[PDB]
């Protein structure tokens, strides 16, 4: 069970900025099992990006992540309102524990 | 019609026992390995437990919390899945999501296979709950 | 009249004709395998004929008596009243000893006979 | 005194042989002279069903049929998971859910590139993988692969003509009454035998032989029940097909030159193929078809035409070429009567297929390409193939429906008058001398 | 002189070489094919001459006299003016005419006088 | 004895079944190749025989007379201690030979003699 | 004397000759349709007092019947699905299933992406093979290709059609003949002073080995040695026995067959699960019928080399796999069983089994060519067949000290042998029935 | 006192006929193991007073050999790798090591991705393609195809088979006969005052060529021409020399040669980098034999053509380069070479050489048709040609004005006439051995 810390937690920006969301963990796991969701408030999440860099159908241009040993990453370049939402850092090493959740706001 | 079929609705006590199920047609087992997952109130999501296809075999994992009594299982005839709750205890007071995805391929030749499409795509239940 | 066209005729009559079932009688795999076969059933049949002495005949006497066994005989009965196809039929099962005997009683029996002559 | 062996050579007398014969066509060009000789006074018995030139002209003809597939473009690089809805053109009510627009992903003469290509199907051909009713496939990938191209040659039915080999002769039989009950009284010889025109039908003898004096019923055994009924008509019936339709032809190409038809957008309003069979005229024809039916079965009583039982479309409706195109044309309106011992169209709804399994095999498959503008066919029926129901209550009521779908049954109405017969130029009998 | 050595020579001549022309009329799927046309093409050739009772004879007399309208000529020119190239071209078109007569007066009618001499 | 069973038999004995011999010589494409062969060989042999003037004869007479540089032995030994296959060794060198006097001095010869006696 | 020429017709006598030969038969490889059936009526001159000369080693019968079974092959596999749409890379694990220590690593689970009824889909099947099938990449341990993708296309199916070795007859055409040798010695070396004539051949069963002749005519009296030339020991010696030896031979392994569809009308069998344990294929020999048979041999080889001289019979030289080992079809299924039991004892002048083991391919090249390949299907449940040792190949080595320790070994990878030791009796002649002869007339 | 009819029979009567020429010969595309070798003794039946009509452009014999050449190719080129697999975008530029000024734009250096031996590896593979083999796709700037992927399939690796002329003979079945004409003068038409019969051809080399006939046979004695209307512009005119020209090609370029495979056994062959500065490939010309040549041929075509005439030669009108070029094979190779500096000259009434510039080609259509293509695999090293220019194939400009100065071209676009120029010396005819004549009797 890897355990992640989403270091942002609270990250607000207005929409058109870049949303960095960060997550990291002590145990090391290939950044093939790196994975981000997207939950807007009421609804079940869905998958942004799996494998690190690799991206979900359906998902924006503006999605992009990337990610080794601790140190993992996603960027959304341009915030749209659709956007706000939490997000959340997956480890998929044979157990998919999640971190905390970042939200991000205005 | 890729959405998953929700159940598992209903009230019962931690005095007792509860199942959930849950799964649809168009992403079938045979080509797609199961999870579920939860969410409290005010929480982030957390793993239950995932159960693999038929053909790899099928072997399931389990979080720590769900260990031992609530344990997941795979149909094969109708293509759903069951997750047993037993003993509710107060951390289970939560959304129960069912999860998946399939990896689809679409080749443009039956000769060399580095012409091919890719989707790789995700579905969700909306989630019932646990009456704890 | 034309190839077979005295088939259904008196033997006495058809008789008249037999140069002309013999003038045509020898005119992709399935095509040559015709070709092939006209050509050996054509030499089986001179083959015979040489055995008999015939070579070059469409009427031969030979050496060898009529069995009553065959038939009941009267000229007019086999050659008159009758056509080939219908006499064909009835001396059908017998013919395999004739020819047999024949070649048997031509040739070694003939043959030899002319060298202890010279 | 005694009789003594002669041995003559050039007897003309026959034996029932087996040989091969030498096709002939307008294969080896066909003698322009029949060379018939002079019938004779001979009486000669054989029969159908138990004759050879049928099963020599059913193998002759799948040999052609296949060199001239052989040579074309396999379509196996389109056996793709296919996408479609209706097509929505003033569908008429008879028409709904016959047609499908469907795409898929072909490939190119490059290995790099796909086309995205949008055709016409007709619904038969077309195969639900489930998986939402919005992906089908082609319904003969899952068995050999289907072949097109070569829209150049035609399904025409040019007439073959059967020459005997050397040695060999061909007897004809001009009995006009003639039938497989005993001899024929009246025989003669002849070197090729007419054209024949390998016309295909599963129900329905098309553009064949005439009966000259009446209509006649020939089959193996017409008191059993296992056996098939041919009948020859002596008045040809007129049948009109159509499909008013005015099509569009596409090709693309799938390969290194390897081209692929298929039908594009419909001009005008989606409407039914059908053909059309004159009432009085087909009212007639069965009349005279009882009164023979009645000289077999008992007779002073009520028989009846009924509609075909089932099985696979091939045998249960009937099935033609014509055009380039293949039907499958309901007869419903053809055999619906009961028979009484005491301008006016029928109209004759159709099917249509693209892609065709042969003659009661499965080990191939081919798709005809779609004609340009509308086809229209004028037909002559010359004949019908019935089968008798297996029994009867109280053995009355005798009822037929169609039935008999094996192509053997096509020529053995034509090759009837026929018999090959070796010639045994040997023989032996008895003179004075 | 060979095969075909006598074709520029006088027809009297010629007939002295018969036999060289004889023996030379004999011996993927072309191969199979040119044989058995070679073999069918020698037998047609043998027939007709057993049917005119020439059988194995190189050189025939018949019964069938000469109309004198197949010609201008005489044995004085026939045989040793002319060669068998020129000549088979001047006659070329009475060839089916004498081959029908042969057939009818030579064995088709011969074999019958025979059996009357029973 | 059967076919080929007077192989081992004196010349003389052996020369009393001709017709065993004389009657077996006829009959995926090789066998259409083997039947063509038998059939083309068979030709051939009758062919010769035939220019030689023995076309149905299995016992010929000749006009050709022995030279003895072909062998040095008795005219009865050649026939009751012998036997065909050494007899047929003994005399291969020249047999190309007694073809070619045998054909000439027969019938394109005896055929030119004939008819200047006619 | 004035002696007169004459001609004979239809004169007994034979020259040697070289024709082609009919195919009688009394689907399948071997006895195609495109053979001719003919009457149980063989027929013989009951032999006469004939001497004729005849060998093997120059005897074209057996290249004629070499060249046409190949002929047989190449179209029986046509009509087959191509396999080349299984070259792709295979991810293989080691099968753990109670498998004995001999087995250890013989059988391999693998993994491979196949194409299917649609072009644009693909399917993940879990096939067994052996482990001869295979070959690693990479020196990787989880990378792996078919044996023969590298060269050409592995082409096999068509599992109706029956490689059982029934029988064969020769036929000569008209004008021909063949002889036929009665001797119960007969070898090369000379005339058969007791000779026969047919018109057909008896049945030859065309079974393929390489060191164990099986299924054969076994010697009417005595065990028979036979070679080209016995001093060179570059030529093969073929041994014929006058008593059969009785081998079993088995898989022992219940086997489920399994298919998937390739391609249009494409159908692949591959070995899907194994009810029960693992145990390794295996032939069984009596030592009763073999070490007292094998002693027929040396006394035989006594005679050809000098006596009171001391031989070995050592195991197989090495190399290819096809000619170091037993091959031979069992069932269809082939086999590749080891020999060194059989051939391990030493001679001097002065009941219990041998079970030798036995690996299994499917993948073959069946032929000394290497343009060709096949995948033998496999077969549904438990194969068991038993066969009759008829004789041997061996292979004398070369070299000599002292004259003396004479080595022969199993071997021999043409097949050529394996006709060359039935064919042995008969010789084709052509009958040239015209014959001149010196007379009075 | 009248005549009869008699029966002569083994009459040496002749007719005219077509017939199946049998092959004969003395592995190979033409001279292929299926043809018969030829009896080595010359067994001619010699000249005889015989005046027999015979003639070019209407004997089917040339026919039949045309026919035989492009069957034999099929088969050939049927049995090997289809190179459908290579239908790939190319990705080039003209990538130069020490290329002369002459060659720029010769060469392409392609990069591009074969399919290999398993399905699902790569190749990352480097052709060096001649730019003639290749087009620009879309119009693009570096991006190419082959220029056949449009049509079928290219299809040819299989560098072992020869395409080298060896000799093919014609031969009759019995009873027809080949008559030979020994005129040395004897033109395409009319009576040969000299003929001699044969049952086989000499051997006839089948070459391919264009407007130049190479190693064919020599005119005996003077320059001969034929054709079927001498004063038409609708055929051309064959002329035999009585002297050959010699010509020297080469490729003076040491390329190396690399494979890959594309599949299961499939190879594909490759030119690779080469060895060495890159040089035109040329045809050298001997320049006085030549010109002494070419005015022979105009003093033959003066016994044609008017007196006083100027005569001159122009190159050829273009289109296809097929058709106008000289070209020829090599070794396996194709050369398409200009004769721009061998016809350009006016022919008045009253060691040098000629160099030729070639264009070397590896993908043909080689015949006239486009239904097919095949791909000529690469030689190693250098390649050096030497042969006999026996003859040519001109045509005349059509038009003229008050009948002066016409001029002449090189033409020979089609293949039949490289045949028609060496059976202009044989007829096939049927031998009627039964005749009747009138005699007494
Ligand atoms: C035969 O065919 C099969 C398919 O039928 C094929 O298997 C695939 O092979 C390809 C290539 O190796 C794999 O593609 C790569 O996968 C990389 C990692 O993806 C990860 O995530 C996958 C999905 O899990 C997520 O989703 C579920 C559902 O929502 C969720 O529960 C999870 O928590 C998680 O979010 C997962 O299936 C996958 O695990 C498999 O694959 C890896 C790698 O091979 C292997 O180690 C595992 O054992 C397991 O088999 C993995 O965890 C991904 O990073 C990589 O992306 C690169 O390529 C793409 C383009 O292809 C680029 O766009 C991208 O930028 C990267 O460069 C790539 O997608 C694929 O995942 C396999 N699929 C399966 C089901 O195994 C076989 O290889 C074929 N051949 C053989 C030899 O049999
Ligand atoms: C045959 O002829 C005899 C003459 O006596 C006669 O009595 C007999 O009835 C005849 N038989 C027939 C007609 O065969
Ligand atoms: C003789 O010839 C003339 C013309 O050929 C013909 O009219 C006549 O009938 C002939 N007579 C004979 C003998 O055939
Ligand atoms: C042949 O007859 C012609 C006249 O018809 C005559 O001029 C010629 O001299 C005759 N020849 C001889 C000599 O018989
Ligand atoms: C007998 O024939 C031989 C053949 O070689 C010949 O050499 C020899 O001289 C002949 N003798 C006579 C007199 O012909």
């Amino acid at each position: 069970e890897i355990v992640l810390t989403q270091s942002p937690g609270t990250l607000s920006l207005s929409p058109g900025e870049r949303a960095t969301l960060s997550c990291r963990a002590s145990q090391s796991v290939s950044s093939s099992y790196l994975a981000w969701y997207q939950q807007k408030p009421g609804q079940a999440p869905r998958l942004l990006i799996y494998g690190a860099s690799s991206r979900a159908t359906g998902i924006p241009d503006r999605f992009s992540g990337s990610g080794s040993g601790t140190d993992f990453t996603l960027t959304i370049s341009r915030l749209e309102p659709e956007d706000f939402a939490v997000y959340y850092c997956q480890q998929y090493g044979s157990s998919f524990t999640f971190g905390p959740g970042t939200k991000v706001d205005i | 019609e890729v959405q998953l079929v929700e159940s598992g609705g209903g009230l019962v006590k931690p005095g007792g026992s509860l199942r959930l199920s849950c799964a649809a047609s168009g992403f079938t087992f045979s080509n797609a390995w199961m999870s579920w997952v939860r969410q409290a109130p005010g929480k982030g999501l957390e793993w239950v437990g995932r159960i693999k296809s038929k053909t790899d075999g099928g072997t399931t994992d389990y979080a720590a919390p769900v260990k031992g009594r609530f344990t997941i299982s795979r149909d094969d005839s109708k293509n759903t899945l069951y997750l047993q709750m037993n003993s509710l205890k107060t951390e289970d007071t939560a959304v129960y999501y069912c999860t998946t995805g399939v990896e689809t391929y679409d080749f443009w030749s039956g000769y060399d296979d580095h012409y091919y499409d890719y989707y790789f795509r995700d579905v969700w239940g909306k989630g019932t709950t646990v009456t704890v | 009249l034309g190839f077979l066209g005295a088939a259904g005729s008196t033997m006495g009559a058809a008789s008249m004709t037999l140069t002309v079932q013999a003038r045509n009688l020898l005119s992709g795999i399935k095509q040559l395998q015709a070709r092939v076969l006209a050509v050996e059933h054509y030499l089986r049949d001179q083959q015979l004929l040489g055995i008999w002495g015939c070579s070059g005949k469409l009427i031969c006497c030979t050496n060898v008596p009529w069995n009553s066994s065959w038939s009941n005989r009267n000229l007019s009965e086999i050659w008159d009243n009758m056509t080939w196809l219908q006499w064909d039929k009835e001396i059908s099962n017998y013919t395999q000893i004739i020819y047999g005997l024949l070649e048997e009683s031509q040739n070694q029996q003939e043959k030899n006979e002319q060298d202890l002559l010279a | 005194e005694n009789l003594w062996v002669t041995v003559y050579y050039g007897v003309p007398v026959w034996k029932d042989a087996e040989t091969t014969l030498f096709c002939a066509s307008d294969c080896v060009p066909t003698d322009p002279n029949p060379q018939e000789i002079h019938l004779e006074n001979v009486t000669e018995e054989f029969n159908m069903w138990k004759n050879n030139m049928v099963e020599q002209m059913h193998e002759d003809i799948i040999s052609l049929w296949d060199q001239s597939l052989k040579p074309c473009v396999k379509l196996t690089p389109l056996c793709v998971t296919l996408q479609c809805t209706n097509v929505t053109n003033n569908i008429t009510d008879d028409m709904r859910g016959e047609l499908k627009n469907c795409s898929f992903n072909a490939t190119t003469e490059l290995r790099n590139k796909r086309q995205k290509v949008y055709s016409l199907f007709y619904r038969l051909d077309i195969v639900p993988m489930g998986e939402n009713s919005a992906n089908y496939r082609l319904i003969d990938c899952n068995t050999s692969a289907i072949t097109q191209a070569c829209p150049k040659v035609s399904f025409e039915p040019i007439p073959i003509h059967y020459c005997a080999p050397a040695g060999f002769a061909i007897l004809k039989c001009k009995d006009k009454k003639f039938n497989g009950t005993g001899p024929c009284p009246s025989v003669s010889t002849v070197q090729c035998t007419h054209g024949i025109k390998p016309v295909v039908s599963t129900q329905l003898l098309l553009n064949g032989s005439l009966a000259e004096e009446e209509v006649i019923i020939r089959s193996e055994n017409i008191t059993n029940n296992a056996k098939n009924i041919l009948v020859q008509l002596n008045t040809p019936v007129q049948i009109n097909c159509t499909r008013p339709n005015n099509n569009t032809v596409k090709s693309i190409r799938i390969g290194p030159g390897q081209a692929f038809y298929y039908t594009g957008d419909i001009i005008g309003d989606i409407r039914q193929a059908h053909c059309n069979v004159s009432k009085a005229t087909w009212n007639e024809t069965l009349g005279k078809v009882v009164k023979q039916l009645r000289k077999h079965f008992g007779n002073n009583t009520i028989i009846r035409f009924a509609q075909s039982s089932g099985g696979d479309l091939e045998v249960t409706t009937h099935s033609f070429n014509c055009g380039g195109e293949f039907f499958y044309c309901n007869t419903s309106g053809l055999f619906n009567s009961t028979w009484i011992s005491n301008n006016d169209s029928i109209t004759l709804p159709c099917r249509i297929k693209q892609i065709i399994n042969m003659w009661q095999r499965i080990g191939q498959a081919m798709y005809a390409p779609p004609i340009q503008g509308v086809i229209r066919c004028v037909s002559n029926i010359t004949g019908l193939i019935l089968t008798r129901d297996g029994g009867s209550t109280n053995s009355t009521t005798e009822t037929f429906r169609p039935g008999g779908g094996d192509m053997r049954d096509n020529w053995r109405s034509e090759l009837y008058k026929y018999k090959v017969v070796k010639i045994e130029p040997l023989g032996v009998a008895p003179t004075r001398c």
